[PDB]
């Protein structure tokens, strides 16, 4: 190592962010020529790529402005593009690429590439031995440096590689993070799905649902299992609401022109129609401009009616004729609705109500009529003289109620009059017989809210046919009774009986308009408008769900209600247990609890798209013969495929074989690949037009050796379709190893690397060296015992060492008599010159324990020391005297005193 | 036996109904007599003032005969004098009923059957229901019936006062809309 | 006989500045004017009210500014002129502004945090602060994160961050943002959550011809350019496969699969006509969309990048003719101008393609940079509908591949058969801010009342709000007059110029004739934002090297910067923010529904987006649809 930068001095590049420069700045510098210039200092990321920067400005006068993207290029003379997979299956050998790119004109670089030691990966590199290679990169060229790594534990592991240039001060280090995932599969199961809906099939209290832990039969040990609970709402709203065509009621507009009675007859349909369209907002299809004309006509009719105002604030068709109580009641009722439409005078309404109260008041709650109206059809439902004291007083009370809100401070006697009228109404309510009279009385008494108990039962039972209020008379009477009943039910907030009456009223096909139809049209339109205004679709959700989880001490409370967009709720829990959910409130909801985790890898986890045959044999330069090919399991020949072969270090392909195979049909080799071997040919690519899915008609070729390196990296083979890389099949081969798989000692899912020397070292060894090597920090237990029995297993040799006598006991306080298990490779037996039925002194580390407390199976690694003890009768030999004396002195020294450390 | 549980549930429901429905309703119906007697007295006074007042043209009363005016004034004054004496009886009764209702509400707050809802009666059934049921929470139930009967008597006093007031109240309103039309002295005095 | 008239926007907006125009024909002396606004459902709430005075010094022209304090909402605006009250009903739109969502990266991986920004603007693109609700929805449509933010002193910029859970399904995620006052309108952006590894180079496929002629025996030539993300070229092997697509068809061609050695980042492939015919009649391929999928593998075999271009049209003509920017009505006895738009088969503008008409072939106008050409033809005073055909006259091209388009032009429905016509003409080009447009007004009417017209009232419409209003003076004997209208930054992207004049006819009837024209201006940002490298003499920076960035923009402007790796755009690039998209969105929000005049004055006013109400009875048809008729 001359003129070579030390590995310590080399700094590795780790920061590889996919996006940065997430800063906010304001342009406040002194502008020049209407332009403000701002200078910023930034640090370029270590990643070698093209950075695109987009700037968006928002000025207080110009607005949003997007500038053209700016491209920044980061360049280096020589660099490395370390390619790793996003995730690597645990306990599965994987291959990664370290491609070195050089862009010099006519300079050839002799580079040294090294991989740092990572405890989480079982690579060829060791603490004492460094896995490094030497390569030659010609000018303007890229050279691949594949590396094989076997992941051990899951998590965000890091892989670091370095490259150094000979005779130059150039060095590049690349460190990249990869997420090692435990072997398995992304599988999810539906833990449970239930419906949360109280007040149906529930209980007097609150529904409770207990969700037990999921199965998780194939759950990988020590893997997170996140449980997601989703609460979903179903705000169904469809009751078949039906309106009335606005274009078919155009005949309802009438110009108000008459001597009081006729003027009101004309005006009432217009005002009620205007109110109906205003409530339903049907002016879009009825004519927006016509509303102005309707309002003009309404105000003209109102002024005309005022023209006949009596001195005492009363209303009559003729000034000379005495006023009529029913006529003024209808007057005030009509004016009450039109308060919001036109600029009505509150003084007139107050005077009218005061006159009505003061004329005859309610000494007992009875209204008397003295001046019958000239038009006998105006009364309509009041034509019958049967219990007229009920219908008349109820109608007058309703009229007062409509106008109560406007004129309330001027007259304070309205509440008392209302109470007296009520008391009279309920005084003899049992005597009502006619359906119309009962309906009007119920509607009048419903506004106050004191028509309950037997009154409500009587009102409901009066409904003939369960869906109509019919009497033996004209259709006008039935329509008025139905409107009264609909209004009463709407005021009572009894929605379970509204849809039928509304449906029948819609189906009645009655629009009115003409002679003796003002009352029916007015009432039906008012009832329809009231229903449209007050008809909430469904019961607003009020769910209050409490989730109790044993892991979480505090319950999780969630509220789901309408008009808040909260019908969709999600919760997550890191622990899966037998939790509970308690519902509450009014509404409908559904819970879905689903658990996500990592299932067991099973045995089907393979390539699943190709069956790969790879073999290596010796020659009949070693010049081995290597065979690689694949078979398709499908029903038809696959498309073009690519085979990538990474040869072991020091091995190259045969140029003659490649040249001979190039002319073969159905097979092509790139020209650049053919002319090679100037520096190395580790990576080879073959393009196959098709692969037979029925027979294995493939080839084999010779591979030569040019450089001899100990611990040759196992060769790798990959095959993948040109149109899909996920369906790539990989294999490993090695002349010595059975299938090119790195040796490791594993129990259950816990595996540890085994690519290490069988022992520290073996001669000039003396007592001082033995003492120095026997006093390491890891030296905990030293045993001198006779190895007799040895067992063979399918993975590694097992030796049953019987405790003849204990010299020093470490963490494990084992007495004399028990037997221990030592797991070592069969090959290491010759390295340690172990012999059956012979005495040996061994001591190892404290972290080498394999198994549970009861099962302390030991592992003989590169740190465990084992030495041969000559037999009692074998020390007599002259050459063994020194060794026996040294062993005895070492044993006596440690036993009496022991290693200071 | 389940009969005891049903009776207990019925008694609880009746007590709740009395506490939340009858108690509140009863008080609101006792303070209205005072507001009606004064209102009718004011209306009678206004009617008397309008008769032969600073101006005329008061519908038919303007042309009313001189002799009939004296009788109308006399009867109006008699009715006004008669109706005044009833005010204190209702005024005291209102406050008494309010205080008793407050006490009963406080006492109530201190403390199978569904098919029987047809009874719809919670007037004096608590004590009798407890009587059949017998054949810490029991002690307050004893005075509830007594308080309810006292409230009923207090309300009956005001009801009787209001009913008596009607005798003098109705006569003035009659002669009003009798003379209000074209009715001469004859019928008027004949009925008076 | 004074006549009072009012001009109002067709659609009003809440808490948005609005202007109303008041005018009076044949008025003497000063007159006070009062303006009142009422809410249609109640007609009592007073949203706003203002009054002013009109004087003869301004030729009885007034502008009044009103703003709404803030099931289609409607309002009623009433103007009282002292002796005449004119009330008009106007629809009100609930839209308050625009929301733009900017994402740091187009594609995200599990665990990585997602940082985004929300920009709130008004209909004038100015910064406006308001409460905005934001939701994050997974591909299946289950909102996971919901927030309700507000901006007061942030100049409309709201940054937000979200944490992606470790276990998340792969697919297309969405981020939606909407103003609280307008829950029915939502702006949504879509990004990808898919496992991926950043590549090392970008591959592009470029067809030699943007189209593929049916009779081209040579075939279709496609060049594959693979280049490293840092600029250096790429050498490897590229597999290219062609296919047909009628939308959701994706019919691949197994016989078209080809492999080429990409040397120095260059590779050419040819698709023969015979192969295309065998894959599927020659004339039956019209309308089929060709697509090519190319996969490039490096000689090292360590990285693979897939690039494909889909949607190459197959047409018999290299150019297409459209009349989308041409009025559908003509004035008899007046010259008729067709703004013929020539476009490439893909959709891009043409390249100086001559256009001519079958009749009066002497006219030969070459398309400009915008691809729009003016075709002027003399029209007879006849009243029957006109039929006009447009072809292509490209040189060195046979008649088989020439384009074709026939259209019908209806007569202008004159009111009362008074044969009064007003024509507005403007030269067409890519206008820039600060340029002056010499508009030409021409009048055609009977000589009996040619001395009565004295001025034309003109208005400018842009982004709904009335940009400007004024008068152009006219004198007897001047049939043609020139208006040098000024264009400034307040314009862009497009605006409508309307001009009208009113007169009393033979029967003493108030008749108003109006004409509207469409003016197209080059699309550009209101301000001027530029980002570059501060250093003026330096080599390509090495990793981790300090650099200076120079940003030029308007003073007191909130500037937000973001850096995205180029390799990210290689995989997915559909989600991108640019001024062109903003301008397109703004144009799509225009209330106009015709690129020119209509049937009558009321139709012209309705199309232009303005309601013109007179005191004599003239009025425009009410509009109750937010979107234009389809």
């Amino acid at each position: 190592d001359e003129d070579i930068i030390a590995e310590e001095n080399i700094v590795s590049r780790s920061e590889f962010p996919e996006s940065w420069l997430w800063n906010v700045e304001d342009l406040k510098e002194p502008p020049k020529n209407g332009i403000s210039t701002k200078l910023m200092n930034i640090f370029l990321k270590d990643s070698i790529t093209t950075w695109e920067i987009l700037a968006v400005s928002m000025s207080d006068k110009k607005g949003i402005c997007v500038a053209d993207p700016f491209e920044v290029t980061v360049m280096q003379d020589f660099f490395i593009d370390l390619r790793l997979p996003y995730s690597v299956v645990r306990n599965e050998q994987v291959e990664i690429r370290a491609v070195l790119y050089n862009y010099r004109q006519n300079q050839e670089l002799k580079v040294r590439v090294e991989l740092l030691h990572n405890p989480a990966f079982c690579s060829l590199a060791t603490t004492k031995r460094r896995h490094q290679q030497t390569v030659t990169i010609p000018p303007k060229s890229s050279l691949s440096v594949p590396y094989v790594i076997v992941p051990l534990k899951t998590g965000l592991q890091e892989v670091e590689v370095k490259a150094a240039v000979y005779h130059h001060f150039i060095s590049d280090g690349v460190r990249k993070s990869l997420k090692v995932v435990p072997e398995g599969i992304r599988m999810n199961k539906t833990v449970a799905v239930r419906t949360l809906d109280p007040e149906r099939l529930g209980r007097e209290g609150v529904q409770k649902e207990d969700i037990p832990p999921a199965d998780l039969s194939d759950q990988v040990p020590d893997t997170e299992s996140e449980t997601r609970i989703l609460l979903q709402g179903t705000p169904v709203a469809q009751m078949t609401e039906d309106a009335v065509d606005a274009e078919r009621l155009k005949h309802l507009i009438v110009t108000p022109s008459g001597c009081g009675e006729e003027n009101m007859i004309g005006m009432t349909p217009t005002v009620i129609a205007v109110h109906y369209l205003d409530e339903t907002e049907q002016w879009e299809k009825f004519g927006l401009e016509k509303r102005q004309g309707a309002l003009e006509l309404i105000k003209k009719g109102y002024t005309q009616q005022l023209a006949f105002r009596q001195p005492s604030s009363a209303f009559a068709a003729f000034v000379k004729r005495a006023p009529s109580t029913w006529l003024t009641a209808y007057v005030v009722k009509v004016f009450s609705l039109a308060v919001n439409l036109i600029a009505i005078d509150s003084q007139v309404l107050c005077g009218a109500v005061k006159w009505l109260i003061l004329e005859k008041q309610k000494p007992d709650g009875v209204f008397q009529e003295d001046a019958p109206v000239i038009h006998q059809e105006m009364i309509g439902g009041l034509r019958n003289n049967n219990e007229k004291d009920m219908a008349l007083t109820a109608f007058v009370l309703i009229s007062l109620q409509e106008a109560k809100d406007i004129c309330e401070e001027q007259v304070n006697s309205l509440p008392g009059s209302i109470t007296k009228a009520g008391d009279f109404l309920e005084a003899n309510y049992m005597n009502l017989q006619r359906s119309y009279t009962v309906a009007i009385a119920g509607y009048a008494l419903a506004q106050m809210g004191r028509l309950k108990g037997p009154l409500l039962n009587k009102f409901l039972t009066t409904a003939k046919d369960k869906n109509r209020w019919e009497d033996p008379g004209k259709q006008l009477y039935n329509v008025e009774a139905t409107s009264y009943a609909l209004l009463a039910l709407l005021q009572l907030k009894d929605f379970d009986f509204v849809p039928p009456v509304v449906r029948w009223l819609n189906e009645q096909r009655y629009y009115g308009g003409g002679y003796g139809s003002t009352q029916a049209t007015f009432m039906v339109f008012q009832a329809l408008a009231q229903y449209q205004k007050d008809a909430p679709d469904h019961q607003e959700l009020n769910l209050d769900v409490s989730l109790q989880l044993p892991s979480r001490s505090s319950k999780i409370t969630h509220r789901i209600h309408w008009e808040s967009a909260s019908l969709l709720r999600s919760e997550e829990t890191k622990e899966n247990e037998g939790f509970t959910v308690t519902a509450e409130g009014k509404g409908q909801g559904t819970l879905s609890v689903v658990t996500m985790y990592h299932a067991k890898a099973k045995d089907q986890l393979t390539c699943n798209k190709f069956d790969l045959k790879v073999t290596i044999k010796p020659a009949p330069k070693n010049t081995m013969i290597l065979e690689i090919c694949t078979r398709y399991r499908g029903d038809q020949d696959a498309t073009m495929s690519i085979l990538d072969i990474s040869m072991m270090t020091g091995f190259a392909p045969d140029t003659d074989d490649l040249k001979q195979l190039a002319n073969g049909v159905d097979r092509y080799i790139s020209k650049y690949e053919l002319d090679k071997a100037f520096s190395d040919r580790n990576t080879l690519i073959i393009y196959l037009d098709k692969v037979s899915h029925s027979e294995d008609d493939c080839l084999a070729f010779k591979v030569h050796q040019y450089f001899n390196v100990e611990l040759i990296q196992p060769g790798a083979v990959k095959v993948y379709a040109y149109y899909n890389l996920e369906e790539s099949c990989t294999r490993f081969y090695h002349p010595e190893k059975e299938d090119g798989k790195l040796n490791k000692l594993c129990r259950d899912e816990l595996c540890r690397c085994a690519e290490e020397n069988c022992f520290i070292q073996k001669d000039k060894v003396t007592l001082e060296e033995r003492l120095d090597k026997a006093c390491e920090p890891g030296v905990d237990y030293v045993y001198k015992t006779r190895l007799v029995k040895v067992q063979l297993s399918n993975d590694f040799d097992e030796y049953i060492m019987a405790i003849e006598q204990t010299i020093k006991s470490g963490s494990d306080e084992v007495q004399v008599g028990q037997q221990r298990t030592f797991i070592s490779p069969i090959k290491c037996r010759e390295a340690l010159k172990l012999e059956e039925k012979k005495h040996y002194l061994m001591w190892g580390l404290s972290s080498d324990f394999w198994g549970e407390k009861p099962n302390l199976s030991y592992i003989i690694g590169k740190d465990t020391w084992v030495e041969h003890w000559p037999e009692e009768d074998e020390c007599q030999d002259e050459e063994n005297q020194k060794q026996c004396q040294d062993l005895g002195a070492f044993t006596e020294s440690m036993v009496v005193f022991g290693c200071p450390n | 036996t389940k009969e005891g549980a049903a009776a207990l549930c019925k008694m609880k429901h009746l007590a709740d109904k009395v506490a939340k429905e009858r108690s509140q309703e009863l008080k609101d119906r006792t303070q209205n007599f005072a507001g009606y007697i004064e209102f009718e007295l004011y209306r009678i006074d206004y009617w008397l003032e309008k008769l032969n007042g600073p101006k005329g043209r008061k519908d038919g009363y303007a042309k009313l005969s001189d002799s009939d005016i004296e009788k109308v004034k006399e009867i109006f004054n008699k009715a006004k004098d008669g109706i005044t004496k009833q005010l204190p009886e209702a005024k005291k009764a209102g406050e008494e009923a309010g205080k008793l209702h407050t006490e009963v509400k406080k006492a109530a707050e201190n403390a199978t059957s569904y098919e029987e809802n047809y009874d719809w009666s919670a007037n004096a059934l608590q004590v009798a229901l407890n009587s059949w049921e017998d054949v810490e929470w029991q002690t307050p139930y004893k005075e509830t019936v007594e308080k309810l009967r006292e409230l009923e008597d207090a309300y009956q006093r005001g009801k009787k006062a209001h009913d008596a007031m009607l005798g003098y109240a109705n006569t003035a309103y009659a002669v009003n809309t009798k003379v209000e039309q074209e009715k001469p002295l004859t019928e008027v005095i004949a009925a008076a | 006989s004074p006549m009072y008239s009012i001009i109002t926007p067709n659609i009003l907006r809440l808490e948005s500045e609005e202007t109303m125009v008041l005018e009076a024909h044949d008025a003497q002396g000063d007159v006070p004017v009062t303006v009142t606004v009422h809410d249609f459902p109640g007609k009592k709430l007073v949203l706003s009210s203002e009054k002013t005075v009109l004087t003869p010094a301004t030729n009885h022209m007034g502008n009044v500014t009103f703003t709404i304090p803030a099931r289609n909402k409607f309002v009623t605006v009433q103007a009282t002129f002292g002796t005449q009250v004119v009330e008009k009903v106007v629809l009100v739109s609930l839209q308050s502004g625009y929301l733009f969502i900017q994402t740091d990266k187009t594609i995200y991986t599990p665990g990585s945090t997602v940082l985004y920004r929300i920009f709130t603007v008004n209909h004038k693109l100015l910064p406006v602060g308001r409460t905005v609700m934001v939701n994050i929805e997974n591909p299946e449509g289950i909102p996971v994160k919901q927030d309700s933010l507000s901006s007061q002193n942030q100049l409309g910029v709201l940054p937000l961050s979200w944490d992606i859970p470790e276990l998340v399904n792969m697919g297309q995620w969405k981020i939606r943002a909407y103003y609280e006052n307008s829950p029915q309108q939502v702006f949504s952006t879509e990004f990808e959550v898919k496992e991926y590894v950043l590549p090392s180079f970008e591959v592009i496929v470029e067809p030699t011809e943007k189209f593929y002629y049916i009779y081209n025996e040579k075939g279709l030539e496609v060049t594959i350019t693979a280049r490293f993300l840092y600029g250096k070229k790429v050498e490897g092997t590229a597999f290219v496969i062609f296919g047909i697509q009628d939308g959701e068809q994706r019919i691949s061609l197994p016989e078209s699969l080809k492999r080429i050695p990409i040397e120095d980042g260059s590779g050419e492939v040819v698709l023969s006509r015979k192969v295309l015919l065998d894959g599927v009649r020659a004339e039956d391929l019209v309308g089929k969309s060709l697509y090519v999928s190319a996969t490039v593998i490096l000689h090292s075999g360590s990285d693979m990048v897939q690039a494909e271009r889909s949607g190459i049209p197959i047409v018999t003509s290299p150019y297409q003719i459209h009349f989308t920017k041409t009025p559908k009505y003509f004035k008899p006895g007046m010259p008729f101008d067709l703004m013929v738009f020539v476009t490439n088969p893909d959709g891009s503008p043409a390249y100086r393609v001559p256009v001519a008409v079958q009749g009066e072939d002497t006219v030969q106008s070459l398309t400009q940079g915008d691809g729009v050409a003016k075709l002027s033809i003399n029209t007879h005073p006849s009243q029957k509908p006109l039929s006009i055909t447009v072809r292509t006259k490209k040189q060195e091209l046979s008649e088989a591949e020439q384009a074709t388009r026939t259209m019908q032009a209806l007569p202008y429905s004159t009111v009362g058969n008074s044969n009064n016509y007003l024509h507005l003409s403007v030269l067409r080009t890519e206008l820039r801010p600060g340029e002056t447009l010499n508009v030409n007004f021409l009048l055609r009417m009977d000589r009996a009342h040619e001395a009565k017209i004295r001025y034309y009232t003109y208005l400018i419409m842009n982004k709904g709000r009335l940009l400007k209003a004024g008068r152009q003076v006219r004198e007897p004997g001047q049939d043609l007059v020139v208006l040098p209208l000024s264009i400034t930054t307040d314009f862009i992207p497009s605006f409508r110029l309307v001009a009208y004049y009113t007169l009393i006819g033979a029967s003493g009837q108030r008749e108003v004739v109006a004409d509207s024209v469409w003016v197209d201006v080059k699309d550009s940002c209101v301000g001027s934002l530029v980002v570059k490298s501060g250093q003026s003499e330096d080599r390509q920076p090495v990793p981790g090297q300090q650099m200076t960035l120079k940003i030029e923009g308007d003073h007191g402007a909130r500037v937000v910067l973001v850096a995205v790796d180029k390799g990210v755009f290689v995989l997915n690039k559909k989600n991108k923010l640019t001024q062109s998209k903003i301008w397109d969105v703004v144009e799509k929000a225009d209330i106009g529904c015709t690129p020119g005049s209509g049937k009558d004055y009321a139709g012209v006013f309705s199309d232009a987006g303005l309601t013109f109400t007179s005191s004599s009875g003239q009025q425009t048809a009410q509009r109750a649809e937010l979107q234009c008729p389809q």
